[PDB]
C-alpha cells in the first residue's frame, strides 16, 4: 500500500525501489502577450527519479521540445514521466530493475501502473509523505545542466556525494531532505548557510560542500533552525 | 402462452416471473404460472420466507422444452426440471389450467418493460455465461462469483462473464498507454466488439443479463459488470451512433425498473456521474440522464 511514517524504514532494506517525482517536469514561465493576454513559455524540466538506499538519481532531462505541437501538458506530463521511467526500467539488467516504485504524487499512479503493465512484479506505490522533492532544480549544477540541455538527456549520479562511505543510507536521506526542505522554505538563505566559509568547497563532481562530520551537524543544525525559522515568519509565531 | 407447472409449494416463497413478485404460503394449492409470452427468455426466482439469504432463480426460453418447477427437501430448494414426455406435459398443464391452480403472467405490456430489458438476451448466451450444458436452464443466485473474481473459487458454479479490465494488456495497445487509457475506443470497438463480441447485440445482451442478475438476485459480481460494460463504452470516444442511442434506451429501462429503495447498493455513483457528466459520452445519454436526475438526484 501506500508508504507513510510507520514504514519508513523500508526504504533502506535492500529490496531495490525507486522514488519517481514529477514535480519539475512540465515547467512555465507566466508572461503577458502584446494584446494583454497572458501565455505560458514552456522551460526544460526533469523527473527525479532516486534510489533513497545507494543515492542513484537517474535524472531524464526534459527538454521544452517534447511539448510543440501537444495539448493539455500537465496531464501530458504525468503520461511522458511514466513513459520514461518505464523505459528506465527496461534499460537496467533484470537484477537492478526495482521491485517497488514510490511515486511522490498520487495523479502519476495510474500513469505509471499502466506504462509498467509489462512488469506486474514492481509494485507502485504510493506515499503519505510530504517529500521535497521539488526543490532539486536549488541544487545549483543539477539545475545548470536541465537548463542547458539541448535535447533529451539522462544524467546518472549519487545526490548523497560520497555520504555513505560515513553515514548509512537512512542518515544520508535524512539529511537530503532536511536540505531540501530547507532549500525550498527559503532558497537564499539555505544556500547563504551551505556556502558562508569559503574554505569549504564543492568536489568538481559533487553537488553539495565537502563538510566534515562535525561540519554536517552545525550545516545540519542550521537548516532546522531555518525551518523553524520561517515557519514563524509564516504563521507569526 | 406458455406454462411452467409447480408439483406442489411445500415452503412459503415468494415467487418471481420476470419484473413481477407474489407470495405463496407454506403448503398452498399452487400449481404455478401459465400465459408466459413466447418470444422472450424469462427467469423464475425464489426466496424463501424462512431465509431471504440466497435468492436464486432460472433463466429459460419456453421454445427450447417443457420446463416445470419441483421443490427438493434434500436440497432444500425449488427446482427447475425438463420433461421430455410432452404428452404427460400438456395432460397436466391442461388438468391444472381447468382447476385453476395457476396465476396468470398478466397480458398488460404497456409499460414494454420486459422485452426492453431483455431485448438483445438470448438463451444460447445466457448458456455460455452460465455453464451447466445438461440442462436448458441455467441456474443463478446471490453468491455465485464471477470469472474475475476468482482471478482476485468454485469454477463449475461460476459467471463466466466476459472479463473487461481497464488496466490490463488487452485494454491497452504498446505505445498508446495513455491515448488508450483515456480514449478506450480501441479497446470497445476493436478488443472487444469486432474480437470477442462479434456485434453489438451480443455485448448489449450480457450488459443486459448482468444487469438482471444484479438487480433479481443481488449478484455483486454481476453488478460490477453491467456498470464496466458501460463504463467501457462512456469512456470510448468513438462509438457507432446506433449503439449510443440503443444505450440510452437499454439504461433508461434498466434505470426506470431499479427498486427505488435498491439504488444505494445496485448503482456506482463513480460510474454513473463519469458516464453522464465526465465521459465523452456525457452528452449522448439524453433519456438516461433525464430519468437517473429525476429519480435519483441524491447519487448526483
Ligand atoms: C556534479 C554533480 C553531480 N553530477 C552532475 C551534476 C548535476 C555528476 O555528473 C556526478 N559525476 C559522476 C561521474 C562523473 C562525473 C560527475 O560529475
Ligand atoms: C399473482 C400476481 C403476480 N403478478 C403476475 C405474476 C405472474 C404480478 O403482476 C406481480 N405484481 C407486481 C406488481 C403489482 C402487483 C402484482 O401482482
Amino acid at each position: 500500500g501506500a508508504m507513510n511514517s510507520s514504514n519508513y524504514a523500508e526504504l533502506f532494506n535492500n529490496d531495490i525501489k525507486l522514488f519517481v517525482d514529477d514535480t519539475n517536469v512540465y515547467r512555465v514561465t507566466v508572461h503577458k502577450t502584446f494584446e494583454g493576454n497572458v501565455a505560458t513559455k514552456a522551460i526544460n524540466g526533469c523527473i527525479f527519479t532516486l534510489n533513497p538506499k545507494t543515492g542513484h538519481l537517474f535524472l531524464k532531462i526534459i527538454h521544452t521540445s517534447v511539448w510543440a505541437g501537444q495539448k493539455r501538458l500537465s496531464q501530458l506530463a504525468k503520461w511522458k514521466t511514466a513513459e520514461e521511467v518505464s523505459a528506465l526500467v527496461r534499460s537496467l539488467p533484470k537484477e537492478e530493475q526495482p521491485k517497488q516504485i514510490i511515486v511522490t504524487r498520487k495523479a502519476m499512479l495510474d500513469p505509471l501502473e499502466v506504462h509498467m503493465l509489462d512488469f506486474p512484479n514492481i509494485a507502485i506505490r504510493p506515499t503519505e509523505l510530504r517529500l521535497p522533492f521539488s526543490a532539486a532544480m536549488s541544487i545549483d549544477k543539477l539545475s545548470d545542466v536541465v537548463m542547458k540541455a539541448t535535447e533529451p538527456q539522462m544524467v546518472l549520479f549519487n545526490i548523497y556525494d560520497d555520504w555513505l562511505d560515513r553515514i548509512s543510507s537512512y542518515t544520508a536521506f535524512s539529511r537530503l531532505t532536511l536540505l531540501l526542505r530547507a532549500l525550498k522554505t527559503n532558497e537564499e538563505s539555505a544556500k547563504m548557510i551551505l556556502l558562508s566559509d569559503p574554505t569549504i568547497t564543492i568536489k568538481s563532481y559533487h553537488l553539495w560542500p565537502s563538510f566534515t562530520d562535525e561540519q554536517w551537524i552545525t550545516i545540519e543544525s542550521q537548516m532546522r533552525d531555518l525551518i523553524l525559522t520561517e515557519y514563524g515568519r509564516k504563521y507569526n509565531v | 402462452m406458455n406454462t411452467v407447472p409447480f408439483t406442489s409449494a411445500p415452503i412459503e416463497v415468494t415467487i418471481g416471473i420476470d419484473q413481477y413478485s407474489f407470495n405463496v404460503k407454506e403448503n398452498q394449492p399452487f400449481h404455478g404460472i401459465k400465459d408466459i409470452p413466447i418470444g422472450h427468455v424469462h427467469v423464475i426466482h425464489f426466496q424463501h420466507a424462512d431465509n431471504s439469504s440466497m435468492r436464486y432463480g432460472y433463466w429459460f426460453d419456453c421454445r427450447m422444452g417443457n420446463f416445470y418447477i419441483q421443490y427438493d427437501p434434500k436440497d432444500g430448494l425449488y427446482k427447475m426440471m425438463e420433461e421430455r414426455d410432452g404428452a404427460k406435459f400438456e395432460n397436466i398443464v391442461h388438468n391444472f389450467k381447468e382447476r385453476q391452480m395457476m396465476v396468470s403472467y398478466p397480458k398488460i405490456d404497456e409499460d414494454d418493460t420486459w422485452y426492453n430489458l431483455t431485448e438483445f438476451v438470448q438463451m444460447d448466451k445466457i448458456r455460455k455465461i452460465v455453464r451447466k450444458d445438461e440442462n436448458q436452464f441455467s441456474y443463478v443466485d446471490s453468491s455465485m462469483t464471477t470469472v474475475q473474481e476468482n482471478e482476485l473459487s468454485d469454477p463449475a458454479h461460476s459467471l463466466n462473464y466476459t472479463v473487461i479490465n481497464f488496466k490490463s494488456r488487452e485494454a491497452i495497445r504498446p505505445g498508446h498507454e495513455m491515448e488508450d487509457f483515456l480514449d478506450k475506443s480501441y479497446y470497445l470497438n476493436t478488443v472487444m466488439l469486432q474480437g470477442i463480441f462479434k456485434n453489438s447485440s451480443n455485448y448489449f445482451g450480457e450488459l443486459q443479463f448482468a444487469f438482471l442478475n444484479a438487480m433479481f438476485f443481488g449478484n455483486y459480481g454481476s453488478s460490477l459488470q453491467w456498470h464496466a460494460m458501460i463504463e467501457l463504452i462512456c469512456s470510448s470516444a468513438t462509438v457507432p451512433k446506433h449503439m449510443l442511442d440503443k444505450l440510452d434506451e437499454i439504461l433508461y429501462y434498466q434505470i426506470k425498473t431499479l427498486p427505488e429503495q435498491y439504488s444505494d447498493i445496485l448503482l456506482n455513483e463513480r460510474v454513473w456521474n463519469i458516464c453522464l457528466y465526465s465521459s465523452f459520452q456525457k452528452n449522448s445519454l439524453h433519456n438516461t440522464e433525464k430519468i437517473m436526475e429525476n429519480k435519483y438526484p441524491e447519487l448526483l
